């Protein structure tokens, strides 16, 4: 299979991990008590969260907050790529990191157990519109004070970041929709259709990416509740007949069709290449 | 209040 390196990225339970709708695949202690926290490997673009007043909006300090981190002094949430390139401008190995792992690392920079070093390490959102990283103090992402993650036209630029989203993400996660491509099965020299695939109609990419989402790993219902990457993750866009063909094996090659475009849960609802 | 782990440490209120 010459398509190893390539679609290696595409190995979603390998390089992602965890779950996507609802990335819960580690937990964390906090003085005496366990706690569920993200751990994908992967950024995932364009997710947010829809509270039923946004939720990037900072944690009540009345009762209706949001979920990012109360203001600080010095501020350091929501903080700017370049206020965080000049945060740690002493540390080599941290102010040159890419926006999205810098974010992530900058979350994971902040103890809450101020009297020993805990495991426990906060989610972030990196909004690619005003170039700024946001610290969620509250790692939960559906709870149906109800909310739900959603893929939105609201989102497109935000970035949910876990504390494990590695620093070469370019390199081995999604993140550009694969236009005239579609996700194959290679077997014997060829690459073949995903055998089976469930069909959900799609107006365009953006909502066969919204579906996919929708239907992907999930870590909470509606270990034990781990996915570790597993589910419905990839899905095939029939731009001509407007069906989104959603599957949950991952993909070992490419097709060729001009008819398609190849989309993940962890890729951007709109970019193509 | 947070304190950070990478040096060099500080608490953030």
């Amino acid at each position: 299979n010459p398509w190893t390196e390539y679609m290696a990225k595409y190995d979603i339970e390998e390089v992602h991990g965890s779950g996507i709708r609802v990335d819960l695949g580690e937990d964390a202690e906090v003085a005496g008590t366990q706690y569920r926290l993200p751990s994908g490997k992967c950024p995932v673009f364009g997710k947010g969260i829809i509270i039923e007043t946004t939720f990037l909006k900072p944690v009540a300090t009345l009762k209706d907050g949001g979920f990012a981190f109360p203001p600080t002094n010095p501020l350091i949430s929501p903080m700017t790529l370049n206020g965080m390139r000049d945060f740690y401008k002493n540390n080599e190995y941290v102010k040159n990191l890419d926006e999205l792992t810098l974010c992530s690392r900058h979350a994971g920079n902040m103890n809450p157990d101020n009297d020993k070093n805990s495991n426990y390490k906060y989610p972030a959102v990196y909004d690619y519109n005003d170039k700024k990283c946001h610290i969620l103090y509250i790692a939960a992402q559906e709870n149906n004070f109800c909310f739900r993650p959603a893929k939105d036209k609201l989102f497109e630029n935000y970035t949910y970041l876990s504390k494990n989203v590695v620093d070469n993400w370019e390199e081995v996660c999604p993140r550009k929709n694969l236009e005239n491509a579609k996700f194959g099965l290679w077997v014997d020299g060829n690459c073949e259709d995903i055998p089976h695939v469930n069909e959900f109609s799609a107006n365009d990419l953006f909502e066969c990416n919204k579906l996919v989402f929708e239907l992907s790993a999930s870590d909470q219902p509606k270990d034990r509740y781990k996915s570790h990457g597993k589910g419905y993750n990839w899905g095939n866009y029939n731009r001509e007949t407007q069906k989104c063909e959603i599957f949950n094996v991952k993909p070992t090659c490419l097709i060729n069709n001009s008819s398609y475009i190849a989309t993940t849960a962890l890729s951007h609802p709109i970019e193509v290449e | 209040c947070w304190t950070t782990r990478m040096s060099p440490p500080q608490q953030i209120c």
